[PDB]
Formats: structure tokens, C-alpha cells, sequence
């Protein structure tokens, strides 16, 4: 029943896939400019003087900080769902096994 | 000005401090780049109008 | 192209027109040396908690 | 992803340890029921 149905264990695969997607999104956001002349911090520092570079950098900091905060919030919500599942599994172990 | 000239600068080393630190100029206004950092940069070409 | 990291010989099969490679993070992870024209890999220096 | 400051931490219990717990539960049930 299991071996002939590649998607039989989708419930566990879905969890793995969701976590992988969250990390890939967090990384890709580093490519965004967020209004800055460049997403590459080193290029900004190499081309612009301090009083101008700082203006461009603050734009990247705001964007990247917001992206990281979004990631963590989503992880807290997802963690709650997993905890509920684990609590159910623990109950079944005690009462069924 | 209606018939402005253009020259292309290539295959050479550009020490920009010779122009930047010159007192012969009334203005030296740079956009997108800080003039004091030009000596640390490389470009494919430079065009002089 | 400034930065900090460890440089080693690359195993990346660059074509003659390619000067560098990029990752999904929008960073350079390989360059062609301007004098020897060999390809070098770029990795970050070790770190951790 | 480590190069972007992202790290993955190991579980406290290994796959072998989890398998051992499962085996103990099976052996218990088969030989002694629910006692």
C-alpha cells in the first residue's frame, strides 16, 4: 500500500517542503534593492562617500530587517501547529499502543 | 555647444587626482560616484564630451 | 571587485566569454584572474556560534 | 546557506535512538500486553 503510492507519506513531505521554502525565500530577499542603488552592500561602500552611503545602507537595513522579522513570525505560527500534532501523537501512543 | 565633441578613453591608467585636486576648475560635480574613490575603480570605457 | 574570503582553484567549466559566476544570493562565488585568466573559487572564512 | 548566517542544528536524539525506543515499545506490547 505504501510502496505503490509515492505520495502516501505526503503529510511528512509537506512539512519538509514548507521549511525549505521559507529558507529559500529568506535568502532570495537579499537580492532586493528596497529602493537602494544596489542590493550589494560592498558596491555601495566602494562607490559612495559616508554621508551618502549611509542613506543607501539604511534602505537595505530596513528591508532586510523586515524580511527577517517576517520569517520568524511565520516560524512561530508553524511551530504551534507542529506542537499540536506532537501532542496528538503522544496521546495516541499512550492510549492506542 | 551645438556641435559638442566626444572622445573615448580606453586601454590606459587614469589617475583622477590630477583633475580632482586641480584649482583650475570652478566646478567638479560627480553623480553616482565619489570623485575621491575613482582611483580604486575600473571601467570598460570613459567618454569625454 | 573587493571582498574577503578563501581563494582556490576552481573546477567550474567557464566558457571563454564568462568572467565570473553568481549565486542566488546575488554574490560572486568565482572569478577569472585578470592576468593568468584562470578561474578561482571564492568561499567565506570560517565562522560559527 | 551557512554563508548567509543561516545554520541547521542537529536533534538531541539520533535516528538510531528513536528506532531503539520504538523497538522497546513493540517488545513490551508483544510479550506483556498493556501491563
Amino acid at each position: 500500500s505504501l510502496s505503490s503510492t509515492p505520495s502516501a507519506l505526503g503529510k511528512l513531505q509537506d512539512v519538509v517542503n514548507q521549511n525549505a521554502q521559507a529558507l529559500n525565500t529568506l535568502v532570495k530577499q537579499l537580492s532586493s534593492n528596497f529602493g537602494a542603488i544596489s542590493s550589494v552592500l560592498n558596491d555601495i561602500l566602494s562607490r559612495l562617500c559616508p554621508p551618502e552611503a549611509e542613506v543607501q545602507i539604511d534602505r537595505l537595513i530596513t528591508g532586510r530587517l523586515q524580511s527577517l522579522q517576517t520569517y520568524v513570525t511565520q516560524q512561530l505560527i508553524r511551530a504551534a501547529e507542529i506542537r499540536a500534532s506532537a501532542n496528538l501523537a503522544a496521546t495516541k501512543m499512550s492510549e492506542c499502543v | 555647444v551645438y556641435a559638442w565633441n566626444r572622445k573615448r578613453i580606453s586601454n590606459c591608467v587614469a589617475d583622477y587626482s590630477v583633475l580632482y585636486n586641480s584649482a583650475s576648475f570652478s566646478t567638479f560635480k560627480c553623480y553616482g560616484v565619489c570623485p575621491t574613490k575613482l582611483n580604486d575603480l575600473c571601467f570598460t570605457n570613459v567618454y569625454a564630451d | 571587485l573587493t571582498g574577503t574570503g578563501v581563494l582556490t582553484e576552481s573546477n567550474k567549466k567557464f566558457l571563454p566569454f564568462q568572467q565570473f559566476g553568481r549565486d542566488i544570493a546575488d554574490t560572486t562565488d568565482a572569478v577569472r584572474d585578470p592576468q593568468t585568466l584562470e578561474i578561482l573559487d571564492i568561499t567565506p572564512c570560517s565562522f560559527g556560534g | 546557506q551557512k554563508f548567509n548566517g543561516l545554520n541547521v542544528l542537529p536533534p538531541l536524539l539520533t535516528d538510531e535512538m528513536i528506532a531503539q525506543y520504538t523497538s522497546a515499545l513493540l517488545a513490551g506490547t508483544i510479550t506483556s500486553g498493556w501491563t
